[PDB]
């Protein structure tokens, strides 16, 4: 009985153990460090919104002053602007995330 | 920081006096230079700094429940020596027998 009960006390402890890790899914440092990071990538998203809103709103008022799309090569600055620095760096944030 | 500060006491003097909003536009390139550089930088740093601390920590808590696991079996093992003494006493009543 006592050999059966000290096994008892091994899957005890380990029910314990891996009961309180299910539970706290994500650490307080965990839980830190993510919401740290979020505020970082909220900032750089501001960031890079605030700096392509002032770029498009430079080039608005005098692309649509020309014939064509892209080929107006303003328009396409704005395209490849926010794009490639805002768009698919919000589209990996999320990923991320 | 020092990096912006050194640009910032260029600019700073001169955003101080214009009035308006995000149309003066040098107000807001220095708002986006300090909201870059340090505080997106800075929430990131603290952010992976401490990921790596819970990284550590988690490591721990495994080797937490291996030593205890370990724990648990030396303890079994004693109630089984017991366990076998007894069966040697009987074994030697037998030969009394």
């Amino acid at each position: 009985k006592t050999v059966l009960e000290k096994s008892k006390a091994g899957a005890q402890s380990r029910f314990d153990s891996y009961g309180k890790l299910y539970d706290e899914n994500i650490n307080a440092g965990e839980n830190q460090a993510m919401t740290l990071r979020a505020s970082a990538a909220g900032l750089t998203t501001a960031v890079q919104a605030s700096r392509l809103a002032g770029a498009a709103a430079d080039l608005v008022p005098n692309i649509f002053g020309f014939a064509g799309g892209g080929s107006r090569w303003g328009a396409i600055a704005e395209a490849t602007g926010y794009v490639m620095e805002f768009s698919a760096n919000v589209m990996n944030t999320e990923a991320d995330k | 920081a020092s990096r912006l500060a050194g640009a910032a006491a260029d600019l700073v003097p001169n955003i101080f006096g214009f009035a308006g909003g995000g149309s003066r536009w040098g107000a807001i390139a220095e708002a986006t230079g300090y909201v870059m550089e340090f505080s997106a930088n800075v929430m990131n740093t603290e952010a992976d700094k401490i990921s790596q601390s819970e990284t550590y920590r988690r490591r721990r808590q495994e080797w937490e429940i291996q030593r205890n696991n370990a724990e648990a079996e030396l303890k079994q093992i004693d109630a089984q020596l017991k366990s076998l003494a007894v069966r040697r006493e009987a074994a030697v009543l037998q030969k009394t027998s």
